[PDB]
RNA sequence: CCCCAUGAACGAGGAAUUCCCAGUAAGUGCGGGUCAUAAGCUUGCGUUGAUUAAGUCCCUGCCCUUUGUACACACCGCCCG
RNA sequence: UCAGCCACCCGAGAUUGAGCAAUAACAGGUCUGUGAUGCCCUUAGAUGUCCGGGGCUGCACGCGCGCUACACUGACUGGCUC
RNA sequence: GCGCAAGACGGACCAGAGCGAAAGCAUUUGCCAAGAAUGUUUUCAUUAAUCAAGAACGAAAGUCGGAGGUUCGAAGACGAUCAGAUACCGUCGUAGUUCCGACCAUAAACGAUGCCGACCGGCGAUGCGGCGGCGUUAUUCCCAUGACCCGCCGGGCAGCUUCCGGGAAACCAAAGUCUUUGGGUUCCGGGGGGAGUAUGGUUGCAAAGCUGAAACUUAAAGGAAUUGACGGAAGGGCACCACC
RNA sequence: AGCGCCGUGGCGCAGUGGAAGCGCGCAGGGCUCAUAACCCUGAUGUCCUCGGAUCGAAACCGAGCGGCGCUACCA
């Protein structure tokens, strides 16, 4: 379902934001 | 008042007046000090929780808590805090000695008598009744208790030392306490050489094999940590690895080769938890054998090793002169020996057996029993086999199949951490529940047929061995 | 098949369920089939001959109308992590 | 006031019971009823046939049709007529 | 049953009715400024249509400060159902729901139909202003005015109807005036996935927003309607191999 | 340190004297095309031991064993 996938590409999307930060 | 295990009614997160109004209250109790510690036991940038405790007598305990930390507790009235709490911050109550006699017993939940406190290792400071107060010994640097004096400390010394001195509210190793929460060539070839080549030597510093330079200057780890070496090659007076292979190959360190890829290959010249468990046997002394080991010091129920029962039996074989004359292998039976350890179609038959069948005889007559050292803790001694972990399979509902686990707890397993481990591994619905017979025993229940992982789990990541596993050959597979 | 003996279970049968609307259920005997000797089966035959219904979709099963469908090897279908 | 439905009379009879049964289909049962068969196997110590014996009938067990009864409107014994 | 307090919310009246650029907007009373339509033999005399850059508002949730906490209530905690429910049911209950002050700029923000203009069949209704018209009423006669009643005119929300014509069809008086193809203009799509992802840029306190690929992958994915078959949908209908 | 409660099916328990059952479990079956649940049938123990009362009992006296709890614990 479209909603979910959403919501587990903004989830992804956090994640690859903390596992690469500016400091890297 | 918390001597028995208590369970949880409910929890309650506190607004910001009924918290201003809790801590006026522990600072009219305690001193101003307990504001300017409170700012760091109860930040007021955290959450604020009240534990709401049904007693086995119906009674409503409160529970104070904010970050996991029981703080105080109060019945109805004016807060106590927990021994822990007090244990951090000790200056925020006026202090009690007693005598070591009563030290045990006020372990045990039991008020404070009177005489405890005015015989000569005790001692007894200024406080009216009614007053919050710390239990403390004079061999122990701790508070071992929270209570409240049933008589001012005069009246206490003056009486004769008759009646209850101090109510013993809260004690160590109570029910409170075991919850304990609520939910530049020469410097830099010289470093980079030295802690290179013993990181080029031993393992995982990989001895002698081909490999890139590279990997092993981004190695800088050693056992979890950074060698604090951090340094770049540029540092150095080669512009190039292919000069630092030049120069640190001629030294009859290493020896170099150049990958068909591209990269620099050398081959050197060689120049929080564990899993400790403790098991140990036991044999118990029946009725019948008490006799035998009267001159031992040991009667019925009395738990001994092997070693010890063989010293028993060869002590009580030469001390009534029991062992043959021409032959020093062989113990002749007198009555004692010939009621416990012969059987009845031996009972006059036998006179005379080997140490060894002497020995084995004794052993087997022995009721079986074990004693587990799980480390950090005191032994535990338990009555018949080592009890394995069973793990069993049934077929449920319509057509669908369960891995049940048991007997977990007996080897200091959680249930419920092995259920999460299990849910991660086998990605299926584990659950926890009671399990048939014992007590309050429980087994972890998967959703499926998964022995082959529960192999993985018991005998690769806890390295338990395999005779304390039961059923793995209904396996699926081997894993 | 026939004569004597032997003479046992069985005291109207639990959950469930089958068949049936008038010369009908049911009792009863008879003929044919199979058959050298054979019907506790079957297929027909008469004889004695009712209680209750002339109603309903509750159960079960299938029919038609409207409706929805991502199914059409057709819900034992298709399909998502 | 149309089909037809209900009561009664006149009557042997105001409901006799079966057979045959459409367009379609089922991947129903049928190599064992066919000198009806496509294949496969067997083909001379034959999976052929005839001869002589055994076996389909076997018995701690379940599931099925069916018979017989559990008695006084009955069983037995004679007697009378379909 | 009597009183008291607090915070929310304005039932019925309420409609295929009104008002607003859209979000949205229903207790009384006053104050403050707007606004469409209508009326006009008033005035200016082309001042106008649409819009990159750039600006104003923008449901809910969300975020910071403050106040406030009745109801409801994510999280959490139990109790059940269940083979299993960390779910549907139920008891408790944090953030939030409420007000004030700063952020956020996204919705199936939908009429899934850009805006201005012209033309093209009827028919009843309605809302608002105007015009005209017998007759009733606010008691009995005269004019006002209001309530119904009968029409006409201009905007509106809609409806029904039709071989106007469209259209793949459902349907549409606009989605009509389209190979007989040109009234003006802005935004914007190019098989399906990959992906509204990676990256850079940019806005934000944060969650995120705006701009936005490729490598690769794949013969379809899809829209209407048509017969089927099915449904734990709604209707009927039959049968002693269904029951009474 | 004691008092009570226990010592009855595999699992928990009833049983106010002629003297063993209830519920789950287990072997079967009925419902459905079939199984699971659902229903219906088969079955299931010196009643802690020792000695005693009692015409005769798990049911009543004591000696204990253990284990439960319960306490109240003057250590």
């Amino acid at each position: 379902r479209a909603k979910w996938r959403k919501k587990r590409m903004r989830r992804l999307k956090r994640k690859r934001r903390k596992m690469r930060q500016r400091s890297k | 008042m918390f001597a028995k295990a208590f369970r949880v009614k409910s929890n309650t997160a506190i607004k910001g007046s009924d918290r201003r109004k809790l801590r006026a209250d522990v600072t009219t109790a305690f001193p101003t000090l307990g504001t300017d510690q409170v700012s760091e036991l109860v930040p007021g940038k955290e959450e604020l929780n009240i534990v709401k405790l049904y007693a086995h007598k119906g009674d409503a305990v409160t529970v104070y808590v904010s970050g996991g930390n029981p703080i105080l507790f109060e019945l109805e009235k004016n807060l106590y805090p927990t021994v822990y709490t007090l244990w951090s911050y000790p200056d925020l109550l006026p202090t009690f000695t007693t005598w070591p006699l009563v030290l045990e017993k006020l372990v045990g939940g039991a008020d404070l008598m009177l005489p405890g406190l005015v015989m000569p290792p005790a001692g007894l400071p200024q406080v009216q009744k009614g007053d919050l107060c710390a239990i403390s010994l004079v061999g122990n640097r701790a508070p071992v208790a929270i209570g409240v004096a049933a008589m001012s400390t005069a009246e206490m010394l003056t009486s004769g030392l008759k009646g209850r001195g101090f109510s013993v509210l809260h004690t160590y190793q109570d029910h409170l306490w075991r919850s304990g929460n609520k939910s530049l060539q020469e410097q830099m070839d010289e470093l980079l050489q030295q802690c290179f080549l013993h990181a080029l030597k031993c393992r995982v510093k990989k001895a002698d094999l081909p490999l890139l330079t590279s990997t092993f200057l981004g190695s800088h780890m050693f056992s979890c940590c950074p060698e604090g070496r951090q340094l770049d090659i540029k540092k150095s007076s080669y512009k190039k690895l292919s000069k630092f292979l030049q120069q640190m190959q001629q030294e009859q360190i290493i020896q170099v080769k150049e990958l068909s890829k591209g990269v620099e290959s050398i081959v050197a010249v060689d120049w929080q938890p564990y899993h400790p468990p403790d098991i140990k046997p036991l044999y118990c002394v029946p009725a019948s054998m008490t006799l035998l080991f009267q001159e031992s010091g040991h009667k019925k129920g009395s738990f001994l090793e092997g070693s010890e029962v063989r010293t028993i039996v060869i002590n009580y074989a030469k001390k009534n002169d029991l062992v043959d004359a021409d032959n020093k292998n062989l113990v002749r039976l007198d009555p004692i020996l010939c009621d416990c350890i012969l059987e009845k179609n031996e009972q006059h038959t036998v006179m005379k057996l080997p140490w060894d069948s002497l020995l084995t005889r004794c052993l087997e007559k022995l009721q079986p029993a074990y004693q587990v050292t799980l480390p950090g803790q005191e032994p535990i001694v338990k009555k018949g086999r080592i009890c394995p972990i069973d793990i069993t399979l049934a077929q449920r509902a319509s057509n669908k199949k369960v891995t049940v686990v048991r007997n977990l707890e007996a080897y200091g397993l959680d249930p419920y951490s092995v259920a999460a481990i299990l849910q991660q591994r086998c990605q299926a619905s584990t659950t926890v529940n009671p399990a048939p017979g014992a007590k309050d025993s429980l087994q972890v229940q998967i959703q499926g047929n998964q022995v082959h992982h529960l192999g993985w789990l018991l005998l690769e990541e806890y390295q338990l061995p395999r005779k304390h596993i039961q059923g793995l050959e209904k396996a699926l597979k081997p894993g």
